[PDB]
């Protein structure tokens, strides 16, 4: 996986 | 009728959408210019798309139970429907008028060869096409069109879910809370199988998005192109 930008999106 | 906490889950899903979805479209002319004269209008609808995953996030997060879920299955469920959601909400800007996307001024008026000059073949398009026109032709309440796009997020069956007891449950609650809401203020004949028409929208996005997903991974596999995505489409869609 890894989803830094989606992850920081949801908070 | 309708439950308080069904009453409750519409007026929150309603502010989501108000607050995610500028009817101005007026943060459009912060997107690389649409050229229509190669793939000339991918810059542009890669901007479209990237900003409108954002905004489909900040609605997901307003979801009433989605923030109980881990940051894990939050991840699977946007990275599966985010496409799904994006072709939902597009039907507010779409019209039957000439089956294209008016949002606001001819520049930011997309029709079915912008598009294709984004890299897409009518073997999504076509689709694309009748399910906004299927879908216009529901005459959706606002209410039963917030309550489709979070059914959509929350849906137990996208692969990789982790926990899909508690996503049907999340689920469940907010199919429940559209089938109240159609048989207590959606009047016959509108009314007319509306559910059943509703899921059934659902099952078109699958197809939708598988299609989608092969032609993405057909475009981004050119370096040339995937030059001209974002990092979150690059994040969100893949490579
Ligand atoms: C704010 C919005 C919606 O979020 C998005 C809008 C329109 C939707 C469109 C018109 C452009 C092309 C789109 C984004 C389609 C998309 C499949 C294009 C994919 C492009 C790429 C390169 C990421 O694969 C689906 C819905 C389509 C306009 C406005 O209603």
């Amino acid at each position: 996986k890894n989803h830094p930008m989606l992850m920081n999106l949801l908070k | 009728k309708l439950s308080e906490e069904q009453q409750h889950i519409i007026a929150i899903l309603l502010d989501a959408h108000h607050k995610t979805y500028d009817p101005t479209y007026a943060d459009f002319r912060d997107f690389r210019p649409p050229v229509r004269m190669p793939l000339s209008m991918l810059p542009h609808l890669a901007d479209l798309v990237s900003y409108s995953i954002q905004k489909v996030i900040g609605f997901a997060k307003m979801i009433p139970g989605f923030r109980d879920l881990t940051s894990d299955d939050q991840i699977v469920l946007l990275k599966s429907s985010a496409i799904e959601v994006i072709m939902l909400r597009s039907n507010q800007s779409f019209t039957m008028d000439d089956m294209s996307w008016d949002c606001g001024s001819q520049d930011y008026k997309y029709d079915v060869t912008d598009v294709s000059k984004a890299g897409h073949t009518l073997e999504l398009i076509e689709p694309l096409i009748k399910f906004q026109v299927g879908l216009k032709k529901l005459n959706l309440h606002e209410e039963e069109h917030v309550l489709l796009m979070a059914i959509c997020i929350v849906s137990p069956d996208r692969p990789g879910v982790q926990d899909a007891k508690l996503v049907e449950a999340i689920q469940d609650r907010l199919s429940n809370t559209l089938q109240t809401y159609i048989r207590c203020r959606h009047p016959p004949p509108g009314s007319h199988q509306l559910y059943a028409k509703m899921i059934q929208k659902l099952a078109d996005l699958r197809s939708l998005n598988e299609e989608h997903s092969k032609q993405y991974r057909s475009l981004s596999f050119q370096p040339e192109n995937s030059m001209k995505l974002t990092p979150l489409v690059l994040e969100v869609f893949g490579n």
